[PDB]
């Protein structure tokens, strides 16, 4: 039960803790402009637009 | 960009066949396993040697 | 099945499937009727028991749970428990099951919450009688294999562990916290967790490690000591006793903080010193950290013998193992003493004897030169410090070196680690020495410098036992008033005895390291040094140190690089204690500037290491803090803010370097992709932070000892020839080097093209080719860890002069500190009486399969490869002995260590 | 007044949410660090005192507090007493009644007969608190 | 089931934190080059279209 | 969506952003199309007899 516990203690605090840093970290590049990352997404989508051509 | 082209080339795999299928010749298998399996186990004995592993 | 009365045997067990007629209704109409029949009920008491035996055969929840129902109910419905103290209490044995059956063979939240005080209480009140412990044997060595007895074992065990877990937190405890509404450890109660305790480590191990955690005191530990000493051959055997100790002990790393993970360890060396193997026990010593665990194990090989026998080798053995030196030390002075003989004994401790086997390590390897030989510029000065990088080691290659020509063609500080490179060809040699001395007296003041530097080097592999030490020929250089020369030998001084303290070395740097009142920047070497001889052992958190920043800050503040090497020094200072390292935490954080915070998130590091996950929280909240402050805007300050920064990303790194070596290493893998996620994410973020974190990185990599050296370097490499500080290179080969051509074939391959390939400043090619040269020995020569060896899981002290130098810009003055890269790992062979330099055979196998270790010990199965080999790095680490066959056996045992081997032919 | 108008709070708030989120993930490694914590400030101190530390944290009993009295017709209102007041809101929007002064001397017309619609006052003494609104008709006439 | 299933659960739950990371990183968006340089080479698309070099 | 859509459905696209619309009924699949090019039958042991 044990050997299961030690690797549960490892693994929840640093992948729940990187987690929440990626979370802070989308809201902090929106401030310099004023919506950079929720808008490169939109940009991406346009820049393409559909239908896409395969050549 | 997957082909099916090459899927020709390639396995899917899992065969029927391991050593000491092979009933003798126990030597042989130990000039050939010296041969294709051995320098992917360890390149360290090769580079020790100082000699190009065999093709 | 079927109902068929009480015919015979067998018809009365499918009797009592459906509805019993000797156990529920007889006992119950019985116990409220007369009272004098409760002396016919503890009869009955027999057959309660042969009943429930036979359907413990059976594994349908239906006809265990129904057909005892009502007595689970007499209890505390007509009963009450009331009628008599000993023959209600007695009665429980059958009415235990029964009540198992609503908690564990159905589950109904309603009933399940409830019962379940009910069960912890009897199990405790039950205890006293010691009749509980045998209705849990019962299930334990089971009657039959069916699924039910191993869940219904197990319930029973976890009534203990709720309430005693619940009593350390809750201010509350006792028996009036309503966890289990059960006593807290009481006192006839205590005796029951002992027999619980036996049973279960005899077929089990699952609550072993746990019910130690729980209490959480060393006591737990010590009880634990007593059963485990006697069955050590009898139950099973030595070999399988080892493996145990230890999953416990590095486990629960990460459930221990510092004044208790120190005083658990106590006890797990104690079982090693019941048991025979005394260099098992060493192993655990070192990890303590304590002069005091190694002497005793010394002191128990050579006080009883009066002979030499195996006893004074095996001693000596020991001792020799650290490549710090660290019980080089210790274990000499009681050879001086006893004498039975100095010669051997003195040598066989000291690394006096690793120099002669090196000499025949290196006759297999050979010696291969691929530098280059570019003259002119700081080209010059590139190609005349990577000849001493090629030939770490012992090597030899004396006669391009005595002509002076490519000498007196450096220049500057340059000219200063040209000198000293040479002694890098003579490390771990005595011999060099006549090289160094013709620089020393002849020539500006730079050639003079730099010889002292070489001297270091070369006289770590001989200084034990003060016998021609570097204190000798070094002591008149520092005595003397110049900066330069001064620095140059105090710096030599820390390497040459390494992580060795002694009365010499301490007290010449006593009087300095405390004089910063004039201003100067290579006095960096200065605290520096004394940083070095602490690392590795027990400390005293000197004052000496801790004064020196304060008066140096006042002093002056232009000199933000001064102070920021002092910073770093004062956390190497303090590696190798913890707890202390607290105490002094407030001192620094006395005097408050902005200023001084910058060196108080360092410290903290060390501080916080061992409760280290309270020490991640705070490093992170460290760093977003500066992009939030930024970002309000967006929507002699200098010399405060340009240190203020970088220290924040030394400490976060320097905090997960030392936690990720004790404690677990299966996050080791984690925080190898992390780390470039952090690099691009700082990039982003703070301008002045993208530097620091590249060639940090590389430190990253070599402190915790990565399994996987191939894929991430060479990805990250090519991104890191656009961004700045070509240093970055430098630092990306002190963790390729491993064993040498395996990793260390892409290095050259992809530090060399970067080099070759674009030339947009000479500065920045200079690091590039140092870098290429660095990273490769010829053929696996000698392989570099930052681990000891004789632990994986413990941390060096020769490698700390590699630590220092990554938070830092590029400079040629940088230069002359990068020579110095010391730490050795030898290879094993077997020694005799008459120090044979060959081995029989070895097994290597990449990683141990087994998960019953955690501190490693190998598999049998292995590879088997011949006599001669060198100890291959991570991804090969495990290194087994192949002997047995032949009727030879080993007394030392290998593990992935550093230690050498011997044996015993019959 | 009400307003719905701020954008400097994101930044305060962006730092103190990543907290709030932080501490419940740590918390596992936490517990046992606080075994440790407590017998040291059961000893000294709680931060700096020696009250409200009696209790399971700080409190015990029912720790929220609300009242309502908006979001419904009618529920609680009870008496509210007004009076005419210069440089104050008064708002004829809110009650029905609204009363008059009797810091003048002078009184205001006949109180309520009762009815509604356009409706007729009647009353037999003039001294109850009524009040007064003008007309724009007296001044066209 | 007790000692390995309240753990089991906790481990599924430990999952769960692995998917989220990975779905707020490719949509709230997932990088090409540094990060940094795939935002601004939008924008640089952007001036290239209005041109008739293509 | 395109979790209804496995390879080798022919679909309706509404032409103006070739937007998918639908899934059409008949499927495509090729060893069916060479036996009976090929126009094998497949018949019973009686009639082998003899």
């Amino acid at each position: 039960t044990r050997c299961k516990l030690k690797l549960l203690r490892m693994e929840r605090i640093k992948d729940h803790l990187l987690l929440e840093e990626e979370f802070v970290s989308n809201s902090e590049i929106l401030k310099p402009f004023e919506k950079k990352q929720e808008e490169e997404k939109k940009q991406l989508e346009e820049i393409r637009g559909n239908p896409l051509s395969i050549g | 960009d997957a082909d099916p082209m090459v899927s020709v080339m390639k396995m899917d795999k899992s065969p029927t066949e391991s050593y000491s299928d092979i009933g003798g010749l126990e030597s042989q298998i130990q000039e050939i396993k010296e041969s294709v399996e051995l320098p992917l186990t360890h390149p360290e004995l090769y580079e020790e040697m100082g000699i190009k592993p065999p093709k | 099945m079927v109902d068929e009365s009480d015919k015979k045997q067998q018809t009365i067990d499918e009797q009592s499937q459906i509805s019993p007629e000797k156990q529920t209704p007889n006992k119950k109409d019985k116990k409220k009727e007369e009272e004098e029949q409760l002396s016919e009920e503890d009869a009955k008491l027999k057959t309660d028991l042969e009943l429930l035996v036979e359907r413990l055969k059976e594994d349908d929840s239906s006809l265990y749970e129904a057909s005892l129902n009502a007595l689970k109910e007499s209890i505390k419905n007509s009963t009450s428990s009331m009628t008599a103290v000993p023959k209600p209490l007695k009665f429980l044995r059958p009415t235990y099951p029964d009540l198992c059956s609503i908690y564990d063979k159905w589950t109904d939240p309603n009933l399940k919450s409830s019962l379940a005080d009910v069960l912890s209480i009897l199990a405790m009140t039950y205890s006293e009688n010691g009749k509980h412990d045998s209705l849990r044997y019962r299930l334990l060595s089971d009657v039959s294999d069916f699924e039910g007895w191993g869940h219904e074992y197990i319930r029973h065990l976890a009534l203990e562990i709720g309430e005693v877990y619940n009593d350390q937190v809750e201010k509350d405890a006792e028996d009036e916290t309503s966890s289990d509404g059960s006593k807290s450890d009481g006192s006839a109660a205590t005796s029951g967790f002992e027999f619980s305790k036996e049973d279960t480590l005899r077929l089990c191990l699952d609550i072993v490690p746990y019910f130690l955690k729980h209490n959480g005191e060393e006591d737990a530990v010590d009880l634990l000591l007593e059963i485990e000493s006697i069955d050590k051959l009898p139950q099973f055997v030595d070999e399988n006793t080892f493996q145990r100790v230890c999953q416990y002990m590095v486990a629960c790393v990460p459930l221990l903080p510092p004044p208790e993970d120190v005083a658990f360890l106590k006890t797990a060396y104690s079982i090693y010193l019941s048991q025979n193997e005394l260099t098992d026990a060493i192993a655990l010593a070192v990890r303590l950290g304590e002069e005091d665990m190694i002497r005793s194990v010394f002191d128990a090989t050579s006080d009883p013998v009066m002979h030499k026998q195996l006893a004074y080798i095996l001693a000596a053995q020991k001792t020799s193992f650290e490549y710090e030196g660290v019980q080089d030390i210790i274990g000499n002075g009681k050879l001086s003493e006893h004498f039975l003989y100095l010669a051997k004994e003195l040598n066989l401790t000291g690394p006096k004897v690793p120099e002669d086997i090196y000499k025949s390590h290196l006759d297999n390897s050979k010696s291969v030169f691929s530098s280059a030989g570019l003259d002119s510029a700081q080209q010059n000065l590139a190609s005349s410090f990577v000849n001493g990088f090629l030939n770490l080691g012992y090597c030899n290659d004396k006669l391009i070196v005595d002509n002076d020509n490519w000498v007196y063609k450096t220049k500057g500080d340059g000219m200063t680690s040209a000198v000293a490179s040479i002694g890098s060809i003579y490390q771990w040699n005595l011999d060099g020495l006549q090289q160094l001395d013709k620089y020393l007296y002849v020539d500006e003041p730079e050639v003079k410098a730099g010889a002292l530097l070489g001297i270091g080097i070369s006289a770590s592999g001989v200084h034990d036992g003060e016998v021609e030490p570097a204190l000798l020929l070094l002591q008149d250089y520092v005595t003397n008033p110049d900066t330069k020369i001064s620095s140059a030998a105090i710096l030599g001084l820390g390497i040459a005895f390494a992580g060795s303290k002694n009365d010499e070395v301490l007290g010449l740097l006593l009087p300095i390291a405390a004089s910063t009142d004039l201003p100067i920047e290579t006095a960096a070497m200065a605290s520096l040094a004394l940083a070095h001889v602490f690392v590795g052992t027990c400390n005293g958190d000197i004052t000496t140190s801790i004064m020196d920043n304060f008066l140096e800050r006042t002093a002056i503040e232009l000199k933000t690089d001064w102070v920021r090497f002092l910073a770093l020094a004062l956390g190497i200072l303090y590696m190798g204690q913890g707890e202390q390292v607290d105490d002094v935490l407030e001192t620094i954080s006395a005097i408050e500037h902005p200023m001084t915070s910058a060196i108080e998130v360092l410290v903290g590091s060390c501080a916080y290491t061992g409760t280290g996950d309270v020490l991640l929280i705070q490093d992170l909240l460290h760093r977003l803090t500066p992009k939030n402050v930024k970002g309000e805007e967006d929507a002699e300050i200098k010399s405060e803010e340009k240190k203020g920064k970088s220290s924040d990303k030394d400490a976060t790194t320097d905090g997960k370097n030392d936690d990720e070596e004790e404690e677990k290493e299966a996050g080791i893998v984690d925080e190898l992709a992390y780390a470039v996620l952090g690099i691009a994410l700082i990039a982003l973020g703070e301008d002045i932070g993208k530097e620091m974190s590249l060639r940090h990185f590389g430190h990253l990599m070599h402190y915790g000892n990565e399994h996987i050296r191939r894929m991430v370097p060479l990805a990250m490499g090519i991104v890191s020839v656009s961004d700045p500080q070509m240093k970055v290179f430098d630092t990306l080969t002190r963790f390729s080097h491993d064993a040498d051509l395996e990793v260390s074939m892409n290095s050259i391959f992809a530090m060399g093209l970067c080099g070759a390939g674009t030339n947009n400043a000479r500065l920045a090619q200079l690091l590039r080719q140092l870098a290429s040269y660095y990273s490769r020995e010829q053929d696996a020569l000698f392989i570099t860890r930052l681990a000891q060896g004789l632990l994986h899981l413990g941390k060096g002290t020769m490698t700390m002069d590699v630590f220092n130098d990554a938070h830092v810009l590029n400079k040629v003055t940088l230069a002359s500190i990068l020579t110095t890269a010391v730490g050795l790992v030898s290879p094993s062979f077997m020694l005799k009486h008459h120090q044979l330099f060959y081995m029989l055979n070895a097994g290597i196998r990449p990683k141990f399969i087994l998960a019953l270790n955690d501190e490693g010990e190998p598999i049998k199965v292995n590879v088997r490869v011949g006599q001669a080999v060198e100890t291959v790095g991570q991804a090969g680490r495990p290194k087994k002995i192949t002997g047995w066959i032949t009727q030879s056996t080993p007394v030392l045992l290998n593990h992935g260590e550093r230690a050498e081997l011997e044996t015993d032919e019959y | 007044p009400r307003m719905y108008e701020e954008a400097s709070g994101k930044e305060v708030e962006k730092v103190a949410t990543a907290v709030l989120s932080t501490t419940a993930r740590a918390k596992a490694r936490a517990k046992k660090t606080k075994k440790e914590k407590g017998p040291n400030e059961e000893e000294k101190k709680k931060e700096h005192e020696e009250k409200e530390k009696e209790r399971e944290t700080n409190k015990k009993g029912i720790k929220e507090t609300k009242e309502n009295d908006e979001e419904f017709y009618k529920n609680k209102y009870s008496s509210k007493p007004y009076k005419v007041d210069n440089m104050t809101r008064i708002l004829p929007q809110q009650s029905r009644y609204i009363s008059f002064i009797k810091d003048d001397r002078f009184v205001p017309v006949r109180k309520f007969k009762g009815n509604n619609g356009v409706v007729v006052l009647r009353d037999r003494e003039p001294k109850e608190p009524v009040a007064l609104i003008e007309t724009v008709r007296q001044m066209k006439d | 089931a007790a000692p390995y299933a309240a753990k089991l659960k906790q481990t599924e739950n430990d999952l769960k934190d692995i998917e989220a990371r990975i779905k707020e990183k490719a949509g709230v968006k997932e990088s090409d080059t540094g990060l940094a340089p795939s935002h601004l080479w939008d924008i640089m698309g952007d001036r290239q279209r209005l041109g008739e070099e293509h | 969506n395109v979790k209804d859509l496995k390879a080798s459905q022919r679909v309706c696209l509404r032409s103006d952003s070739y937007m998918l619309h639908k899934v059409l009924e008949n499927k495509a699949d090729p060893l069916v199309s060479l036996m009976m090019v090929e126009k094998v039958p497949d018949s019973t042991y009686d009639m082998v007899g003899g």
